[PDB]
């Protein structure tokens, strides 16, 4: 258990609030700069997004993963990213869950069925 | 610590990146040297393994 | 000390993928191995992938297209998988000549023709655009290393283009384990399973060859000069 | 500390003097005037475990 | 006879933590500290 | 160290850190019979 | 792609520092570890095989003048290191002896062909009035940790073996400075510590350590049984 949750917790920061919005605050191009010019942090509260929800535009799990391979984010980020077919909010760590259940499941997809794709796992 | 500066170290991009979560965690005060966001830890009785 | 030399297997697939296997192996060993190699398949490796993608029409990965679809964001991703290769050994930059049409199903190879480069996976849904629907598309590729973030060096071929995140880095998955078999009166013998996953680009198997080498190499510096 | 005394397991000097002989085998002493004792050790025994 | 240790051998705190031991690992595992002394019993937390 | 086990370090065998010393005790009883008395001599049959 | 710069900074038998600076990321410990864990379990030490005291017939035993017991004898041995200096020496077995009264220490042993108490002092053992002793240890090429109860000596009889400590490499950590050097920042000035006990330089081992590695990289040559369920 344990391990499963971590890795599927997603974190929430608060040095931000002012954030999101369903019409661009200003900028996309400037949403983010303003991320590596302090401030309001990767995930955090918003009304439609946090600087990862554009930072990382990950095309396959692979990617989302092949990232943390690297220092950029730690699994439990709220990161972009297109698993199957559509885009999800997800973190890399949750969706590894899943293919982790997934591919020693056999079916990819019947997998992501019966589980609860977005949530803290536990007992 | 005297131990390690002494010899002529002072932490590393392995640390660090704890640290640089350990404060997301709030474990650690934010704003504050990497070194110190040690001690702090530190004495918080853990530290980087 | 004894213990013989190891065994060298591998179930190949043919173009992605790869259950290589050592097997006789010393306490350790096992981790020893492995670990620095992934750290190295996933790291350095020489290969290529989209750097800039200029769309007539709307600059603005946050906008929209008439004619087409999808939108910005996704042909960038299904740009992503696709993978090409050189055939000339010292031209680390090419400058791609993509052309829509009406009603049709863009297709990865319908790349501008061109001889000195190759498409590799001419399938790719890329996109597929409704009556009328323009996209030329100057798509600039890089000889690249591993993984630099579209945000990190800022691509300027055009004005109206927008820049993307390379993955030119044909190891696209490598997970190992090591568990431990037997060969005589001794049972914690390491045994070693790697698992490397590429696109159709270079095999598994070099993309080990290359590794080792690299990390090869990368010994002979702790020489005695 | 206590405990290893009032055990009695561990061997402990009546009164104040000094050693003479010293090894695995004895321990022979002089205390002040009072003569020369010389308590053995015992060695490797069996318990009742 | 002597004894060491043995995959499995008892062993506890006075804080009653009672636990035995399953894996003896080489000096090669075993996380160590930053400047190089390793730990030597890795006390997992859920047990507390 | 599963729900409650505990992992060691090869080093204390090393140092020969946690090491027990035990004596084991046997015993042997002769008896008096009907069918002769029961000695004990480093004289017995067929040993080699 | 640069050309690295590797520091030699050594000294004394013990201890020893070496640095590769213009490193590409990541491999900063692509390195340090692999090599850390050859050292730390694959480098060839020395130490004493086993042993033997006047009448002693078992390492449960007592002599009179000597305030050990050879317990407390035994695990002040296994420690001690001895330099081999010759390539041939398969094996040797050194000797001591004491007499009246006097306190024992490594310095003591009886002096050979190569050989060297690279470790003085030592304190094998105390004496008075009286004490005998003289010791037959037997020392060997060995590798790593080997117990009492797998390896058994026939060093005639009461030739109680003992617990070897191989492996000359005592202590090892490594260090990973971000560095400056011409390109971009975020590169690995990868160090290695790494002790020695004196049998051998923590250099040499060192060159002993890389090559092992390398040695098994190479197993990874021609492979065999191929192909893969469709």
């Amino acid at each position: 258990i344990l391990g499963l949750y971590y890795i599927t917790q997603v974190r929430k920061e608060k040095k931000g609030a002012g954030m999101a919005f369903a019409t661009p605050e200003e900028a996309l191009a400037a949403y983010e700069r303003g991320e590596v010019a302090l401030n309001a942090p990767i995930v955090v509260a918003g009304r439609e997004t946090s600087v990862g929800r554009l930072k990382f535009v990950f095309a396959n799990p692979d990617e989302a993963l092949l990232a943390v391979a690297h220092g950029l984010l730690d699994l439990q980020d709220v990161v972009t990213v297109r698993y199957l077919g559509r885009r999800l909010e997800t973190s890399p760590g949750r969706i590894l869950f899943a293919r982790i259940v997934g591919e020693a499941v056999g079916d990819e997809k019947v997998a992501q069925e019966l589980i609860q794709m977005d949530v803290p796992q536990e007992k | 610590f005297g131990k390690r500066q002494g010899e002529g170290f002072g932490v590393d991009k392995r640390e660090k990146e704890v640290l640089a979560r350990a404060e997301k965690l709030g474990l650690v005060s934010p704003g504050k040297s990497p070194e110190e966001q040690l001690k702090e830890l530190f004495d918080l009785g853990k530290v980087v393994l | 000390s004894k213990l013989k030399a190891p065994v060298f297997t591998a179930t190949t697939q043919g173009d992605h993928y790869g259950e290589f296997v050592l097997e006789p192996l010393e306490r350790g060993f096992g981790v020893t191995l492995g670990n620095p190699l992934r750290r190295i398949l996933l790291s350095s490796i020489p290969g290529t992938a989209v750097t800039s993608v200029y769309i007539e029409d709307v600059l603005h990965e946050f906008s929209t297209i008439p004619g087409v679809k999808e939108d910005v964001v996704e042909i960038i991703l299904n740009l992503k998988e696709l993978v090409v290769r050189f055939l000339d050994p010292k031209m680390a930059s090419t400058t791609l000549i993509l052309r829509a049409e009406g009603p049709k199903e863009v297709r990865a190879g319908d790349f501008t023709p061109s001889a000195d480069v190759e498409i590799m996976n001419p399938d790719l849904h890329i996109a597929t655009l409704e009556e009328g629907g323009k996209l030329y598309m100057e798509v600039r590729v890089d000889r690249g290393v591993g993984y630099v973030p579209a945000e990190r060096h800022g691509i300027k071929d055009r004005i109206n283009a927008i820049p993307v995140d390379a993955i030119f880095s044909p190891v696209r998955r490598v997970a190992f384990q090591v568990e431990d078999t037997r060969l005589g009166q001794r049972t914690d013998l390491d045994k070693l399973t790697l698992r490397i996953w590429t696109d159709g680009s270079v095999t598994p198997l070099e993309a080990l060859n290359q590794a080792v080498a690299i990390l090869k190499e990368h010994l002979n510096y702790f020489a005695n000069p | 500390e206590r405990v290893v005394r009032d055990s009695l397991a561990a061997l402990y000097a009546e009164e104040d003097g000094e050693v003479v002989k010293v090894d695995g085998t004895r321990i022979a002493v002089r205390y002040e005037d009072g003569r020369l004792v010389e308590h053995p050790l015992r060695r490797y025994a069996r318990s009742n475990q | 006879q002597k004894r060491k240790l043995q995959v499995g051998d008892k062993l506890a705190n006075r804080h009653g933590n009672k636990g035995v031991v399953a894996k003896i690992l080489p000096v090669e595992d075993m996380p160590h500290l930053p400047d190089g002394t390793p730990v030597d019993v890795i006390l997992n937390p859920l047990g507390v | 160290n599963f729900e409650d086990a505990i992992v060691i370090s090869e080093e204390l065998l090393k140092r020969d850190f946690y090491t027990s010393i035990h004596i084991e005790r046997y015993e042997i009883e002769a008896r008096d019979t009907k069918l002769g008395p029961e000695r004990i001599t480093r004289d017995i049959p067929h040993l080699s």
